[PDB]
RNA sequence: CUCCGCCGGCACCUUAUGAGAAAUCAAAGUCUUUGGGUUCCGGGGGGAGUAUGGUCGCAAGGCUGAAACUUAAAGGAAUUGA
């Protein structure tokens, strides 16, 4: 990461699985990036969604469903 | 809850499955306390009658012996 | 000319990417080799081993020649392609296509003082394939690349300038040996470091960002 | 037999490498609690709840999945404050992060603290 | 030893797809039909194809058939596929469920639910 | 008074034979199977089913271009269901059998880069699940109580082995996708009736 | 190269299994390695059932069946085609 | 006899997210990101479990056990063929 001068030297700070916090490599093709839209009122949609990242490990476990369930129990 | 299913020493806080029970027989309206897993026969001091029979688990009560867990 | 057949290849042909970082960040499968040719232009190709395998038939033995090529730029993108074909010409072409379809990132690090450009690998890292295994340990600046000739030819392409290598297993099999060095390099962004701890605000995927063009 | 501080460290490694949220450790110790404190203080696990009903004890730690490894170097060596520095290279992924946890006469504490206080000790384990 | 090959069979499927109402069942008509709707270079292949499309006609003219795509029969099999009753058949005035199902409803707070009856 | 959409639709699903799972359960979805009838057969928490039905609806309606979604069924009970689901939601249904390579074989004639995949049965459509696992394709699957949920992102716990269940489930997903995209104005009146989805056996 | 998980025999929890004699050749093979079939064969085949039930003295008589339990070894089983060499995959099922 | 659940056995079936040279293994896993404890034991193939020395045994034998010299392969797993 941050050089001692002010620059940041690494490339594409990777994203992390939201269920396991393992970072998803650049060849983890079993990784998904779900998008869950928000309903508001009459109309029940606008271009406003929450986003989740799931790794190949998490999906192959079979707990990828449970992770989405217990993370989409988040409230705002 | 399932913590009555989970093993005795694998529960989060170790607890016995046994209890002490107050048995009243018919032949003598007194009260006598026994342990759920008796391990020995028990005779009512008054009417001399048998109350339990020791087995591999809980005791086996004699006919018409009303017990209250306590 | 190209005639792209994957929507990623499309998004690249009308040229609304610039560098391979947006594809890597989103973990997408690159299926057309002409993507990387335009995204990373300073790419160097190189064949190191042409070894002949033989299958034996009723008539005799039919030999196929398989090519182990590495392509990369000296700035953290490296790729290994292995491809077996009857002629050495088509073996090499297939292997260079697979090499540019298997480009991965290489993150570098610093040994002790984060001054100047990064030189070594971040940490102690293991690559294993078959029975050959390779370590890469960080090395102080200006320590040269100390490793066998094969990982040295991987690493001078992958851009690492200094590193300490210790290796196990039958390194004489160049196939498994270079595939193990490449395994060790691809998983350098597999390593969860205190510096990555800051939770990552996501970005729209290419497929979701540029949807209207589809 | 038992050599706990292993029953526990390999339990957290197994649980975290799998991805569990809460792990429970069947024995406890002053070493266990003072070890988990070093992990938590350096920011590798979140809090943990020590079930001390009446027995040896029990712990449940709530992992963030931000730890990558932790190990016990049973065969607890001795360790002067000069070869702090050739273990820190020997066990750890690099010269930047990862900690070696050495029991010292100022309590259980990691190696940079040990160097600052200028004490040695005996290595209990490490984590990174 | 008279199995027609792939060229014969797939010209059969393609021609009878591409031209239905302009062929018949009587063999000898089909020959000349195909002579004017196709260009071939062997009168024995020509008869070989006609002799197979004729009983392909025989099987189609009674029932349905594999790959070939024909508009008068796709359209009708969609006309009756888009068929729904006067009123929706899954009718909910009387659902008869069992005790643990009503337990699920009790869990869900829908303790009394219209038309749900103890079996 | 009136009744909530929860209430209507749960009546729908009860009468449609969706609460009755299979003889057994899988650990990955005992978080749904509520209890056991003494037959041994389990019964699914339809409250959680309907919560996951909203979840699936949101995940579908988050797609900008509905043409970029694939829904599939290999069971001979769901072809009608999935085809009508596509004709109403603008999806791209692929009914029947799946040609291996529809997702990865970039030079196959039938190619498709779904931004989302819907699967009537994780068992029978085990080919597309694995294929998605190579192409980064999030997956919504109707998991019956004997389902291998490996590589399944959004699994609706719902019986899918009766003549009514699959049609019912796709009618619910259909209406919720339409409601969330607002194409049917608020008011539980949707003019497409359910018995359309159930297959017609010639 | 191990060819079978159970070793070709099903012995678990034991160290010794009392042996038996092959019916063909009298090779000694352990009781639970031997191809055991319980065949129950009519005294006669279906060309010879009526010609004996129209000669049974007392009407309403039913023929016996030869109940016997034959034991074979692996050699005599393969030779008699009682069992066959199955493929690597097909070798694994037990039905 | 049926249903459910705890221990404790011998096992068995699917799966890698694991290991490995692989066959295969849910324990042969938690190992180059290498340390829970403990015992025994192997260092290319032969010669050789041989010569000798010791020692137990009535005897066959057992336990302990080399060197010279010979050699560039011996061997494992799987693949195609024949
Ligand atoms: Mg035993
Ligand atoms: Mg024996
Ligand atoms: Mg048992
Ligand atoms: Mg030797
Ligand atoms: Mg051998
Ligand atoms: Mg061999
Ligand atoms: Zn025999």
């Amino acid at each position: 990461m941050q050089n001692e001068v002010g620059d940041m030297v690494d490339l594409y700070v990777p994203r992390k699985c939201s269920a396991t916090n393992r970072i998803i490599t650049a060849k983890d093709h079993a990784s998904v990036q779900i998008n869950i839209g928000h309903v508001d009122e009459n109309g029940l949609y606008d271009g406003r969604f929450t986003t989740f990242a799931l790794s190949g490990f998490v999906r192959a476990q079979g707990d990828a469903d449970g992770s989405l369930d217990r993370l989409w129990q988040k409230r705002k | 809850e399932l913590e009555k299913l989970k093993h005795k020493k694998k529960r989060l806080v170790q607890s016995p499955n046994s209890f002490f029970m107050d048995v009243k027989c018919q032949g003598c309206f007194n009260i006598t306390t026994v342990f759920s897993h008796s391990q020995t026969v028990v005779v009512c001091p008054g009417c001399q009658t048998v109350l339990c029979q020791p087995t591999g688990g809980k005791a086996r009560l004699t006919e018409g012996c009303s017990f209250r867990r306590k | 000319k190209w005639v792209p057949v994957t929507k990623l290849g499309r998004l690249v042909k009308e040229g609304r990417f610039t560098k391979m970082e947006e594809i890597y960040l989103h973990s997408l499968p690159v299926k057309e080799h002409q993507i990387v040719e335009t995204l990373c232009p300073g790419l160097k190709d190189e064949v190191m081993k042409i070894t002949p395998v033989q299958k034996q038939t009723r008539a005799g033995q039919r030999t196929r020649f398989k090519a182990f090529v590495v392509v990369g730029d000296s700035n953290g993108h490296v790729g290994l392609g292995v491809k077996c074909a009857k002629e050495v010409a088509t073996a090499i072409r297939g292997a260079i296509i697979l090499a540019k379809l298997s480009i991965v990132p290489v993150r570098r690090g610093y040994w002790g003082n984060k001054i100047g450009l990064p030189h070594t690998v971040p940490c102690k890292v293991t690559g294993k394939c078959g029975s050959v295994t390779v370590r890469m340990v960080p090395a102080p600046r200006g320590s040269g690349i100390v490793a066998a000739r094969v990982p040295k030819k991987v690493l001078q392409f992958a851009g690492i300038d200094d590193v300490f290598t210790s290796s196990r297993g039958s390194t004489k099999t160049l196939g498994n040996f270079v595939k193990a060095t490449f395994d060790c390099l691809m998983k350098t962004y597999g390593f969860l470091t205190p510096d990555f701890w800051r939770e990552t605000t996501f970005t729209k995927a290419p497929y979701q960002e540029f949807t209207d063009i589809l | 037999g038992r050599r706990i501080l292993n029953d526990a460290l390999r339990t957290m490694v197994n649980a975290e490498r799998r991805g569990k949220a809460t792990a429970q450790l069947q024995p406890i110790s002053g070493v266990m609690i003072s070890f988990l404190n070093i992990m938590k203080h350096r920011g590798y696990i979140k809090n943990f709840e020590v079930f001390d009903p009446h027995r040896v004890g029990k712990i449940t730690v709530e992992l963030q999945g931000r730890i990558k490894d932790c190990k016990a170097l049973t065969y607890r060596q001795d360790l002067r404050a000069t070869e702090i520095e050739k273990y820190r290279t020997r066990m750890l992924p690099t010269r930047q992060w990862g900690y070696v946890v050495v029991t010292t006469p100022n309590g259980v504490l990691d190696h940079e603290e040990a160097i600052r206080q200028n004490v040695g000790g005996q290595v209990l384990g490490y984590f990174h | 030893g008279r199995v027609r090959t792939k060229t014969v069979k797939k010209t059969s499927r393609q021609v009878i797809e591409k031209y239905y109402s302009r062929m018949t069942l009587d063999f000898h008509t089909n020959k000349k039909v195909l002579e004017e709707v196709s260009i071939l270079q062997s009168k024995r292949l020509r008869n070989k194809v006609a002799g197979f499309t004729t009983h392909l006609m025989r099987r189609i003219q009674r029932g349905p058939v594999r790959g070939i795509s024909l508009k008068l029969q796709e359209e009708e099999r969609e006309r009756r596929m888009d068929f729904v009753p006067e009123k929706s058949a899954l009718e909910v005035d009387e659902i008869r469920v069992d005790k643990e199902t009503m337990d699920m409803l009790a869990f869900l707070g829908m303790a009394d639910l219209p038309g749900v009856e103890r079996a | 008074r009136a009744l909530s959409q929860k209430e209507q639709d749960i009546q729908m699903m009860l009468a449609a034979d969706v609460h009755l799972g299979t003889k057994n359960c899988d650990f990955q979805m005992e978080r749904y199977a509520y209890k056991r009838r003494s037959d041994g057969i389990y019964i699914i928490n339809l409250g959680k089913t309907w919560e996951k039905l909203q979840l699936a609806a949101r995940v579908i309606v988050a797609i900008e271009n509905p043409q970029d979604i694939i829904v599939q069924s290999a069971r001979p009970y769901g072809q009608r269901a999935v085809l009508k689901f596509a004709q109403h939601t603008g999806a791209n249904a692929i009914a029947g059998r799946h040609t291996p390579g529809t997702f990865t074989n970039q030079m196959q004639t039938s190619f498709s880069e779904p931004r989302l995949l819907i699967l009537t049965d994780p068992r029978t459509d085990h080919q597309p699940i694995k294929e998605s696992a190579l192409g980064n394709i999030p997956t919504i699957a109707f998991c019956d109580t004997d389902s291998p949920m490996r590589y399944v992102d959004i699994g609706i716990p719902a019986n899918n082995k009766g003549r009514n269940s699959i049609g019912c489930l796709y009618w619910l997903l259909a209406r919720m996708v339409l409601q969330m995209r607002g194409t049917i104005l608020p008011g539980h009146k949707w003019d497409v009736m359910v018995d359309l989805f159930f297959y017609r056996d010639p | 190269t191990f060819k079978r998980r159970n070793g070709g025999r099903n012995k678990h929890g034991r160290g010794h299994v009392k042996y038996i004699r092959c019916s063909n050749c009298a090779k000694c093979c352990p009781k639970d390695k031997a191809i055991k079939r319980f065949l129950v064969r009519n005294i006669v085949e279906q060309a010879a059932v009526r010609d004996v039930q129209e000669a049974c003295v007392h009407d309403g008589y039913v023929l016996p069946k030869l109940y016997a339990k034959v034991h074979h070894c692996v050699s005599c089983a393969i030779h008699a085609h009682i069992v066959r060499v199955r493929s690597r995959e097909n070798r694994r099922n037990r039905e």
